[PDB]
C-alpha cells in the first residue's frame, strides 16, 4: 500500500520515482522485514516466555544448549507478522498472487498457531489433532489451487516446466489441482518435519526463497521469459518482494533460532514458509526447482518414510531416528554441525537448480 | 464387580519370559495395587485385565510389541564416572536415575571402566515376549492422591 | 482430458512418486513417525552430554612463583 | 602524478581511512593485540557458563508389576 | 588443461563443445572445488593430527563435546589446494589475471605456511617474526600492483570506481599501487584477524567470492559493463572460475572447520584467501565493493585499532577483546550464536554492496 | 655450573612489594627446587638467574609485565552458587580449580551473595611490580619430577 502513496505523491516531487522500481521496492522489502524481524524479536521472546512458563527465566546455558527447556516452543508469529506487513507494504495490493500466497501463509499460521497454542498454553500433549490439521490445509490448497487454475484455464499458467527439456511442455488439466495440492501440503509437513534443530528450518528456507525470486524476476520479463524458456506470467513479478520479504524475516529469526536456540518455530512459521514456498512453486510452474532446490525437504520425508517402511517390513531399523538430521546426531555429530551442513547441502542444491533453469 | 477405569486393581501375578525365565511374583497373600486406564499396568496386561471379574484366573501372553516395546541399541549411552553421585565405586549392575524431559528413566550399569562407564536405560522386560498367570484380588476406586500419582 | 505423451507421462509419474514420501506423512501417526523410545534415548544423551561438561574442583593454596 | 578531481580526492581519503585499520595493525605487537590472560580468560568464561548441576542419584524401588 | 584438452577433443566428439560455456566451467568449478575438499578433509585432517599431537585422537564419548581440544591447525592448505586445483582445471591458463590471483594466492599460502610449521613443529610459539612475514607480504603485493600499473595504464584499468557516483572516475597514476598494496595488505591481515573463531572468517569469504563472480561476469562483459556503468577488462571473464572456487573450496572447509572446528584454518588458508578477495578487488575495479561487503573484516580491523586506542590514551577499554567478535562472546553469547550473526550481517553487507553496484 | 635451561636450581627466594610488605617466601634451609629455563619462573626472576653459580645471591626489582602481567578484569565473573557442589558453604578467599581448553587456570571466590558467587583467577601477584631478594643454594640437571608438575 506504501507504494501507492509514493506514486500519487510523485505528481508533487519527482524523487518518489524512486520507490516503484522494482529493484528498490525489493531491497527495501528485504531491509524492513529484517529490521521489523530484529525489533520484534526480544519483545516476543519475552512475553513468549511468560505465556510459555509464567516466569520470565534468563535464558543461559547449559540448559538452554542441550535440554532447551524456558525457550518459547511457540514461535514463528514474528516471522508471519514480517512478511505480511513487509509485503502489504512494498507490494502492490491489487496483484492477485500477493493475495494468493499471504492467504495461504496467513491459513497455515493460523493452524499452526492454534497447534502451538493447544500444545503450549493448554498443556495437551495431544495438541491439535492431525485430522483437522491436514483437513484445513487440504480444503485452503484445493481453494487456491483452483482458483488458480480458473484464472488460468487454456493459459500457460497450466503447464508444467521440465528442468532439462524445453519441448516437454504439457497442458495439466484438473490434474493442476492433484499438483498443487500434492506440492503445497508435502512441503508444508517436510518444512514442519525439519523443525527438530535450531535454524535448520528458517534454511534451506533463505536460499530457497532467493532462488525463486531470481526465478520470479526472470518469470516477470517477457524478454527474460523467453530468453530463458520459462513461461511468461505477468503477476508473477510481485512475487520477487514476497520472497524478498522471506528472505528478510527468515534472517532476522535466525539471528535469534539459532543454536542455542532463544525461541523455536512450532507448526507457525514452518508450515507458513512450506505452504508460501509451495504456492510460490505453483504460481512459477516450478515445482521441479522446488524439489531440487528444496533436496534437504524431500530428503528429510523420504528418510522419514523409509525408516516407516523398515519398522513395517524388516525388524531393523534403517537409520537411528526417523528424521536423517536427528540419526545424524544420535551418532555423535553436534547439532551446529549438522545444522551447517545442511546449510551447505541446500546452498549447492539451489545452486544446482540455478544451473538446470539455465540448461533449458 | 468388574474391572473399570479409574478403579484399582489389586493384582497376584506370576511372570515368565518365553524363554521360561521367572521375573517376579505377587501372591495372594501380597497383592498388589495399580490403576486401570492410564498405561501403568503393561499395555498387553492392561487390556487383558479389562472388564474381568473378581477372583478370575486367566493365562494372557504378552508379546514384546505389548510390553515397554522392543529392545533398542540407541538408549545404551556411554558415560563418564563424574555423573553418578553418592556411590562409593560404580559396580556392574548398579542402578541410578535420571531425570529427562521425558520424565524419569532408570539407567542400569552394564559395562564399568575405571574411569568410564556404559549403562542401559532398556527395561529388563522389554525386547522379550511375557505370559502373566493373573487373578484379580479385590477391586475399589482409586483415590485422589492415587489419581495424581 | 489433459495433453500427455509417455515421456511426458513417464516424468509426472517420476515426480509424483518424488514427492509422495512429502505427501504420505499425512498418514503416519506421530507416536509411529516419533517413537518414544527413540525420543526418551535422545533426551538422555541430551541430559548425559549437559552432565558430561568439565567440571570446577577444589584447590589448595601451594603455589610456586 | 594522477590526473585527480577535486571532488575524488575525498573519496580517495575516504577509502584510504577505512582501509588503514587493516593496514596499521602491522605494527600492534601480539602482546598487546592478544594477551595470554585474555586466552584463559576467554577459556575459563567458556568453561565456567557451560557447568552443569544435573546429577545422577541413585534409586531404589519395587514399583515394576 | 581441462579446458583447452575438451577444446582440441571438440573435433573427435562435438559434445565437449558444451565445456567451453562459462556457466558450465563454473559449475563444474563450485563442483569439484567441493568435492575435492570433502575428498581430501578427513584424511587431510588425521595427517595434522600426528604432525601437531603426535598422536590419533578423538572424543571417543561425551567427553570434549563441543571442545576445541585435538583439533589440528593449519588447516588452510586444503584451501589452497583445493582452489588452485580447481583453477588450474578449469580456468583458461592464459588470462594473466587467473595467474596474479594464482600468484598471491600461493605466496600468501607459503608464508602463512612458514608461520604455521614454526609455531607448531618447532613449538616457537611467536612462530614467524612479524618483520619478516609483513616483508615478504609487502614484496608480493607490490610486485603484483606494479605489474598490474604496467601491463594497465591510461586505460578503465587504472580508474577508481566510486560507489555512487558515475561520472567521477578518477585516473590513478603511480597512486595505483600505493591503493593495490593497501588494499591487499589490509584484506589479508584482516582476514588472518577473523581467525579468532573457528567458522567465522570462512563464511563471509564465501558470500564476497559469490559477490565478485558476480562482478566479474559483469565486468567480463561489454554489453553488462555498459549497462552498470563499471569499467570493461577482458581479462576479467575468467575471474568468475576463480570466484568459484573460491566458494567452493570455503565451503568443504567449513564442513570440517563448523563449530566445534575439527581444524582451525591457522595461518593459512585465512592469509590466502584474504590476499585472493584483495587482488580480486584490484583486478576487478570495485575496491569499495570489497569494503562494503567485506564490511566484517574491516569492522573487526577497526575495532582492534579501537581497542588499542583507547588503551593507549586511558586506562580504559571500550571493548572486553579487541576484536568485536571475542568482545560478545565474553559478553556472554555463545559462538555459534556470533558465528551466525556475523554470516548475517554479511551477507546483508554482500546484497547492499550489489544494490549501490546496480543504482550507479 | 652456571645456571642454564633445563638445570634444576635450589633457590631461596624473598618476595616483596615496592612498599616492603613481605608476599612469600623460602629459607635456605628450605629452598625451591625446579627446573630453570622454560618461562616457568616469573621471566624477570628467569632472566636474571642466568649465567649465575652455586651459593651467588642478588636481589632484583621486576615489573608486572615481566611476572605475571597486568590484571585482567575478564578473568573474574559471576556463577551461580549452586555451580560449587560437593562442598558445605563457600567464603571469601576460597580457591578452586577449573580443567579447562588451552590450560587449566584456577579461581579464588571474592564475593558472595545470596545466589551467586563471584570469583577471580587473576593470580595475586599479577598487576604489581614486585622485589626478589634471592640466594642460589645448589644447580643440578634436569630431573623428570619437575616436568610432571
Amino acid at each position: 500500500m506504501l507504494v501507492w502513496l509514493a506514486e500519487h505523491l510523485v505528481k508533487y516531487y519527482s524523487g518518489f520515482n524512486v520507490f516503484s522500481y522494482l529493484t528498490f521496492r525489493a531491497i527495501v522489502s528485504l531491509l524492513t522485514a529484517l529490521f521489523i524481524s530484529l525489533w520484534m524479536g526480544p519483545r516476543m521472546i519475552a512475553h513468549l516466555q511468560k505465556l510459555s512458563f509464567g516466569q520470565v527465566v534468563r535464558n543461559d546455558g547449559p540448559e538452554s544448549h542441550f535440554s532447551k527447556r524456558g525457550t518459547p516452543t511457540m514461535g514463528g508469529i514474528m516471522i508471519l507478522t514480517a512478511i505480511v506487513i513487509s509485503v502489504l507494504l512494498w507490494a502492490y495490493p491489487s496483484n492477485p498472487y500477493v493475495w494468493c500466497v499471504l492467504v495461504v501463509l496467513v491459513g497455515y499460521g493460523v493452524i499452526g498457531f492454534v497447534d502451538d497454542y493447544r500444545k503450549v498454553v493448554r498443556k495437551d500433549t495431544k495438541g491439535l489433532i492431525a485430522r483437522w490439521k491436514y483437513f484445513w490445509m487440504s480444503v485452503i490448497a484445493l481453494g487456491v489451487a483452483f482458483a488458480l487454475y480458473l484464472a488460468g484455464k487454456d493459459t500457460p499458467a497450466t503447464q508444467l516446466v521440465v528442468p532439462f527439456f524445453k519441448d516437454v511442455m504439457p497442458q495439466l488439466g484438473l490434474f493442476y489441482i492433484l499438483l498443487a495440492y500434492f506440492v503445497i501440503v508435502g512441503t508444508g509437513n517436510a518444512v514442519n518435519l525439519t523443525d527438530g534443530l535450531d535454524g535448520l528450518a528458517i534454511m534451506p528456507t533463505v536460499f530457497v526463497a532467493g532462488g525463486f525470486a531470481l526465478v520470479a524476476w526472470a518469470t516477470g520479463n517477457m524478454n527474460f521469459a523467453s530468453y530463458l524458456h520459462i513461461p511468461y506470467l505477468r503477476h508473477a513479478g510481485e512475487l520477487v518482494i514476497v520472497c524478498t520479504a522471506i528472505v528478510g524475516a527468515g534472517l532476522g529469526f535466525l539471528w535469534f533460532n539459532t543454536y542455542p536456540a532463544q525461541v523455536f518455530m512450532g507448526d507457525v512459521g514452518s508450515l507458513a514458509l512450506g505452504g508460501a514456498l509451495g504456492i510460490i512453486a505453483v504460481l512459477l510452474r516450478q515445482e521441479f526447482l522446488l524439489v531440487i532446490m528444496g533436496g534437504v525437504f524431500v530428503v528429510e520425508t523420504l528418510s522419514v518414510i523409509l525408516q516407516v517402511g523398515s519398522f513395517k517390513l524388516r525388524g531393523q531399523r534403517i537409520f537411528r531416528m526417523a528424521p536423517i538430521h536427528h540419526h545424524y546426531e544420535l551418532k555423535g555429530w553436534p547439532e551446529p554441525r549438522v545444522i551447517v551442513r545442511f546449510w551447505i547441502i541446500s546452498l549447492m542444491l539451489v545452486l544446482i537448480g540455478l544451473a538446470t533453469l539455465k540448461v533449458r | 464387580m468388574k474391572v473399570a477405569k479409574d478403579l484399582v486393581v489389586s493384582l497376584a501375578y506370576q511372570v515368565r519370559t518365553e524363554d521360561g525365565v521367572l521375573v517376579d511374583e505377587s501372591p495372594v497373600s501380597a497383592p498388589l495395587d495399580y490403576l486401570h486406564g492410564h498405561g501403568s499396568l503393561i499395555s498387553g496386561l492392561e487390556t487383558a485385565l479389562e472388564g474381568h471379574e473378581v477372583g478370575d484366573k486367566f493365562d494372557v501372553a504378552v508379546g514384546a510389541n505389548d510390553a515397554y516395546g522392543q529392545y533398542d541399541e540407541n538408549l545404551v549411552q556411554r558415560v563418564p564416572k563424574d555423573v553418578f553421585m553418592g556411590v562409593d565405586e560404580l559396580q556392574v549392575g548398579m542402578r541410578f536415575l535420571a531425570e529427562t524431559d521425558q520424565g524419569p528413566v532408570p539407567v542400569e550399569i552394564t559395562a564399568v571402566e575405571d574411569d568410564h562407564v556404559v549403562v542401559d536405560g532398556n527395561h529388563m522386560l522389554a525386547g522379550q515376549n511375557l505370559k502373566f498367570n493373573v487373578e484379580v484380588v479385590a477391586i475399589r476406586e482409586a483415590t485422589e492422591e492415587e489419581l495424581a500419582h | 482430458m489433459g495433453h500427455w505423451t509417455l515421456s511426458g507421462i513417464l516424468a509426472f509419474l517420476l515426480l509424483l512418486s518424488l514427492l509422495l514420501p512429502s505427501l504420505l506423512i499425512m498418514f503416519i501417526p506421530l507416536t509411529f513417525r516419533r517413537p518414544a523410545s527413540s525420543w526418551k534415548a535422545r533426551s538422555l544423551q541430551k541430559i548425559l552430554l549437559m552432565a558430561s561438561s568439565v567440571r570446577l574442583k577444589p584447590l589448595s593454596s601451594s603455589r610456586i612463583p
